[PDB]
RNA sequence: AGCCAGGAUGUUGGCUUAGAAGCAGCCAUCAUUUAAAGAAAGCGUAAUAGCUCACUGGUCGAGUCGGCCUGCGCGGAAGA
């Protein structure tokens, strides 16, 4: 009976342990048991794979039951790790990333379609393409 | 290494402190707490990695005396050296500016002087082994021993970051090149290293806090002097210095002399301040070398050169006199960085 | 949005929607959130397509000028904004019925639900559309 | 209020009033934009 | 101009992965949904949270808005 009255988004670097240091005060925001959150957290690390910081949806209720909904891994870490590149951008006149195949972008887009919605699936591939543009990531077929 | 034991319990302690709901209230604590973690976690990982590798060695060390397990030993021993070498650079990570090298003869008179000659050589040779530079500005001779007192200017990169640990008296035991007999003596040479700090200057006045007054000049004259504000006083609020002047008739000619004297004042007092502070620093850095305020002993008859700050002795002196002290000073830096972690 | 070049540009797109459409539905989300349409337009793109482009330009001198030729009965639709929910693929589809279910959950005001044209009638709720 | 010779709008909530010839600036967002004369 | 809604999704987007999550010295000015929304104008937090504006729909319904050339004024203006 208490849906949108307490909302917080968490889940940081999944290759770690009990979230007391980096997450602690954010959990103390409602008085949530950090360990109970850790039971959901560790069950979510083992859910897919560890080593990918993900953003989760947390909604703690009046009766201490919180709904955890994980999301898709962000393209920043995915394109960086899966393509095995470490360049990034910020210095557009000096530094940029090399090319990456469109199917590679599409395979990652396949994943995110399933999670992140819309109307056009090719536009979802274009969404990570937009990510690609600012980060310096060059897309090629 | 015992100092590194304090290091790992400090890591444990991060688990307790970082995680408390009310500790975030103190922006002071929280920032400084996080500062520690940056150094803490990396070097703790460094040390815990070391823990595994180390214990591995002793269990497979004296095990059944088989040379096949020695091949397993062979593998990890090579790893251990290269591994801790990487770990050493992490710990060695500020001041790296140029520095003045002062080495002056202590107790021993002429032999004291002559030994400094040889000592000055090793640092200059050490500099050439690293291609910094070297240029002297003052030199005094002992009539047959080279340098009685010499102030050098070492220009380079990371100079003070290496030569910082040379502050003290150096004791040498050797057959002196001045003894008619073939006796053995003890001589002292004090070595001082101070960082080359910038000597910038202030705008000398900054006319926005200068309480300027004027009044009827006190002294001889006539009707003129009775009704002429021809005397100026400059009061400097940050220092609280007062300069009175009444020489010329014109206030501006008088204000000219006033500003001139006030110039000298603040400029000269600030230099005297730095001068006094530098000698303060220097006498608590040099130490009156009287055979007993040493840090390292260069013993020639036995070919040994030991250091007393970490109680380490080496039986390879010839290369040290040929300026290859990199080896020596590395363990000193390592020991101090170990105590640098347990300083907070 | 400069002038009638672009204003009527929306009207040209509007006429194309009437060219293949027959039936319509009523809806008024004056509290409508992104999350609302992030599902309802997603459900459109999953059901039969993005043909249902929710047009809330119900002004009597705007949207009505867009189609005074077809579906003349839309005159009194002017005030209390109603989006012409056209049904192109499959005349009389289940598009009205799916927002009717949303009518129970969250559609606080259903802008006087009566059933749009092609019975050529009123008020009686059209739930008899071939699904 | 700040008394000056030049009074400009500081935000989107500033308002120029001309009470008794004195141009005065009121701002019901942040009571620090309040000005006078000019 | 008021009065009702939205003002978001990938994205704590790559500071030097501890941090400025549209927000300091960091880049580029992406892509969807469309009646609409800037990877941004401020406040606040280590940061979030939170509240607004652009822009966009219904409403009442008519002139309104910002510059330019100039006449005459107002403040800027306090002495024995």
């Amino acid at each position: 009976a208490k849906k949108v009255q307490a909302y917080v988004k968490l889940q940081v670097a999944a290759g770690m342990a009990n979230p007391s240091p980096p997450v602690g005060p954010a959990l103390g925001q409602q008085g949530v048991n950090i360990m109970e959150f850790c039971k959901a957290f560790n069950a979510k690390t083992d859910s897919i794979e560890k080593g990918l910081p993900i953003p989760v949806v947390i909604t703690v209720y009046a009766d201490r039951s919180f709904t955890f909904v994980t999301k898709t891994p962000p393209a920043a870490v995915l394109l960086k790790k899966a393509a095995g590149i470490k360049s990034g951008s910020g210095k557009p006149n000096k530094d940029k990333v090399g090319k990456i195949s469109r199917a590679q972008l599409q395979e990652i887009a396949q994943t995110k379609a399933a999670d992140m919605t819309g109307a056009d699936i090719e536009a979802m591939t274009r969404s990570i393409e937009g990510t690609a543009r600012s980060m310096g990531l060059v897309v090629e077929d | 290494v015992a100092k590194l034991e304090a290091l790992h319990e400090r890591h444990e302690e991060v688990q307790a402190l970082l995680g408390d709901a009310q500790t975030i209230a103190d922006q002071e604590r929280f920032r400084a707490l996080s500062r520690e973690y940056a150094q803490l976690s990396d070097v703790s990982r460094c040390f815990t990695d070391w823990q595994q590798v180390q214990e591995d060695i002793e269990t497979a060390q004296m095990m059944l005396d088989d040379p096949e397990m020695r091949e397993m030993a062979q593998d990890e021993l090579r790893e251990a050296k290269e591994k801790s070498e990487q770990l050493e650079q992490q710990l060695q990570v500020d001041d790296e500016r140029n520095a003045f090298l002062e080495v002056r003869a202590g107790t021993g008179g002429d032999e004291a002087a002559l030994f400094a000659g040889d000592l000055f050589r090793m640092y200059s040779r050490y500099a050439e082994a690293r291609r910094w530079r070297v240029e002297i500005m003052s030199a005094s001779e002992g009539e047959h021993g080279g340098y009685k007192e010499i102030i050098a200017k070492i220009s380079g990169d990371g100079v003070y970051g290496r030569l910082k640990f040379e502050s003290g008296g150096h004791r040498v035991q050797r057959v002196p090149a001045t003894e008619s007999q073939g006796r053995i003596h003890t001589s002292a040479c004090t070595v001082a290293v101070m960082p080359e700090l910038p000597d910038a200057e202030l705008p000398d006045i900054n006319p926005a806090d200068l309480r300027i007054d004027t009044f009827r000049s006190s002294g001889a004259g006539g009707q003129h002097v009775n009704t002429t504000d021809s005397a100026i006083r400059i009061t400097h609020l940050p220092t609280g210095i007062v300069v009175e002047c009444q020489d010329e008739r014109s206030q501006h000619k008088n204000k000219a002399k006033a500003l001139s004297v006030l110039g000298a004042r603040i400029h000269a007092a600030e230099m005297a301040k730095r001068q006094q502070a530098e000698a303060s620093t220097r006498r608590n850095l040099l130490g009156s070398g009287d055979r007993s305020d040493r840090n390292r002993t260069y013993n020639f008859p036995q070919g040994r050169v030991t250091d007393h700050r970490i109680n380490l002795t080496l039986y390879r002196l010839d290369e040290v006199m040929e300026g290859k002290l990199d080896m020596l000073i590395e363990p000193i830096i390592q020991e101090h960085q170990a105590d640098q972690l347990a300083a907070l | 949005m400069a002038l009638n070049l672009q204003d009527k540009q929306a009207i040209v797109a509007e006429v194309s929607e009437v060219a293949k459409g027959a039936l319509s539905a009523v809806v008024a989300d004056s509290r409508g959130v992104t999350v609302d349409k992030m599902t309802e337009l997603r459900k459109a793109g999953r059901e039969a397509g993005v043909y249902m482009r929710v047009v809330r330009n119900t002004l009597l001198r705007r949207a009505v000028e867009g189609t005074p030729f077809e579906c003349l009965k839309d005159a009194f639709v002017g005030p209390t904004l109603i989006a012409y929910s056209m049904e192109h693929p499959g005349a009389a589809a289940r598009l009205f019925k799916e927002f009717a279910k949303a009518n129970a959950k969250f559609e606080v005001k259903a802008a006087a639900f009566e059933g749009e044209l092609i019975p050529a009638s009123q008020i009686d709720r059209l739930a008899t559309l071939p699904t | 209020m700040k008394v000056r010779a030049s009074v400009k709008k500081l935000c989107r909530n500033c308002k120029i009033v001309k009470r008794d010839g004195v141009i005065r600036v009121i701002c019901s967002a942040e009571p620090k934009h309040k000005q006078r004369q000019g």
